[PDB]
């Protein structure tokens, strides 16, 4: 669909090197990895989620296209 | 050895000065004339039985020898011959609670003497508070009765409203401060000020009287076959 | 955040309860009677002689005189007279004590004992009072055949 | 049968016109008590 690239594009850490990017019948891979400093056995006081975002070609072969960059504290999980 | 009741007197323990000064006024008796608590107070002090008939020793107050009246006229007494003697001496018995014991009938204004259907929403609540809440430390002893409180003024909105809406009590700490958390519901439907209580909300008052994992309640509700109960439990720290 | 915290933010929303009433008259005082009235007819009326009416009630196809009002004049129930037209069909009674263990204290179906609030009554009764009641194609079992 | 028939009727407050204030509002409380009571016994008995 197209409300999905949306509510991407709503976001501060879906950051790309351009949006100009087609989003549409394309197949999109994460591979995220997270740091985080706690506080509590819960109540986290550091978030990073950073990782490529890259994107399914005809070949399958996939590419990188951007990056997230999220960062937060005082979370309760990770979005 | 040991030593149990000689201690109860001290400083470091939590008996208040008065039950520590009765206690002290209160002249002992040799194991000579022992056990004659079972009938009178010797030296200040008798036994009693248990809601489970197995016996107490405890001070002569007032209260506790009202406890020993009721022992050999009440309980003793069993179930079917139980209600009956109760709906007789009501009026006798509700107010020795309110003179000389420390659960008292709730259904009483100042000093007026009455049952729960004849006592209005309004009333309810300032007694409710009157005796659950503490005008010294303006804090409530618990909050099972707090949550008590509440759980009742949200079904008094349910019932004078007429449809759905937001309760005026969205969290019970709003009580902290009670005399007001009443104030901006009878105002919301001061039907209630005169208006006395639907059966349906006095079943409902004393299912939670009941409610397991809640502190019983410092007076007494109600006459039924559980008087006992609603009448020596969790009967000892309100010294 | 957590819900946690917001949680409290799912506010607590009163669904409201049937307080059924007498329709007794309202009491205005006496000035606005005093005046209402020739002020003449003090100590002019033999009361014992003056008849008045003090009570009253009814019975029909539209229950007590409380109801039949409604559907007389409003044409459709309140939830006040959609239960009392409801404990008197044998739609609902009353429960307090423990079911399932746990106390209900409220109004129930009488089939099933599956507890109910006023509220879910009228959309789950409403439909067949008024195929049940009021004028009708007659019901047999009422005239044993 | 031909036994017809005509009652007709007034409003009450046309009545406490005929009297003196301190009876009216002593007949009021005299009443107030009632519907409460009444109310009272309405419920206990419409339930059990
Ligand atoms: C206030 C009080 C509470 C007691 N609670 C218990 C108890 O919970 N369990 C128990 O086995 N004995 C209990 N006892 C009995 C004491 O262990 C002891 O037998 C008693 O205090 C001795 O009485 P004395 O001071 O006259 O020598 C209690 C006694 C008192 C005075």
């Amino acid at each position: 669909t197209s409300k999905d690239i949306a509510v991407l594009r709503s976001k501060e850490w879906f950051q790309l090197d351009d949006e100009d990017f087609d989003l549409l019948n394309k197949t999109l891979t994460f591979e995220t990895e997270t740091e985080v400093t706690f506080k509590n056995a819960n109540i986290f006081s550091s978030v990073k989620c950073f990782g490529p975002i890259k994107v399914e070609l005809p070949t399958k072969e996939t590419v990188e296209i951007g990056i997230v960059d999220y960062e937060a504290g005082a979370s309760h999980g990770n979005p | 050895f040991l030593f149990g009741s000689r201690v109860m007197i001290a400083k470091e323990v939590k008996t208040s000065p008065d039950a520590k000064k009765c206690i002290a006024a209160c002249t002992g008796v040799p194991d000579d004339k022992w056990e004659q608590t079972y009938k009178k107070p010797t030296g200040g002090i008798v036994t009693v039985r248990s809601e489970m008939g197995e016996p107490i020793h405890k001070i002569a107050t007032r209260g506790v020898m009202l406890w020993k009246e009721f022992d050999e006229t009440i309980f003793n007494l069993p179930k079917n011959k139980l209600v009956p003697t109760l709906e007789a001496k009501r009026d006798y018995i509700i107010s020795r609670l309110n003179a000389d014991f420390q659960k008292p009938w709730f259904a009483t204004v100042n000093g007026q003497a009455r049952d729960l259907a004849t006592m209005t929403y309004e009333e309810v609540a300032k007694r409710l508070v009157e005796l659950m809440f503490i005008r010294s430390t303006n804090s409530w002893f618990d909050v099972t009765w707090r949550t008590f409180t509440g759980d009742f003024l949200r079904r008094v909105e349910e019932r004078f409203t007429k449809s759905k809406t937001l309760s005026l009590i969205q969290s019970y700490s709003l009580l902290d401060k009670p005399d007001e958390a009443i104030e901006k519901v009878f105002n919301a439907y001061p039907a209630a000020r005169e208006q006395f209580l639907n059966a349906q909300d006095i079943d409902h008052f004393l299912s939670m009287c009941q409610n397991p994992m809640q502190k019983p309640v410092p007076f007494v509700p109600v006459l039924d076959r559980r008087f006992e109960i609603f009448f020596k439990k969790d009967s000892l720290w309100q010294s | 955040n957590g819900n946690s915290a917001d949680a409290a933010y799912a506010q607590v929303e009163i669904q409201p309860r049937a307080n059924i009433q007498l329709d007794f008259p309202e009491l205005k005082p006496y000035k606005q009677v005093k005046q209402i009235a020739p002020a003449e007819l003090e100590g002019l009326l033999d009361l014992e002689r003056v008849i008045v009416v003090t009570g009253f009630a009814e019975v029909g196809p539209w229950g007590s005189a409380r109801t039949r009002w409604e559907m007389e004049a409003f044409g459709e129930f309140s939830l006040e007279g959609c239960v009392e037209m409801a404990w008197i069909m044998g739609f609902i009674s009353y429960h307090n004590g423990n079911l399932k263990g746990r106390p209900y204290t409220g109004w129930v179906d009488s089939k099933t004992k599956e507890p109910v609030d006023d509220k879910d009554v009228k959309a789950k009764y409403e439909t067949s009072i008024l195929e049940h009641s009021g004028i009708r194609l007659i019901e047999p079992e009422l005239f044993n055949g | 049968g031909q036994k017809g028939g005509q009652a007709i009727v007034v409003h009450p407050d046309y009545l406490y016109g005929a009297i003196t204030e301190d009876r009216y509002n002593e007949y009021v409380a005299k009443v107030s008590a009632r519907e409460k009571s009444a109310y009272k016994f309405f419920h206990n008995g419409m339930i059990y």
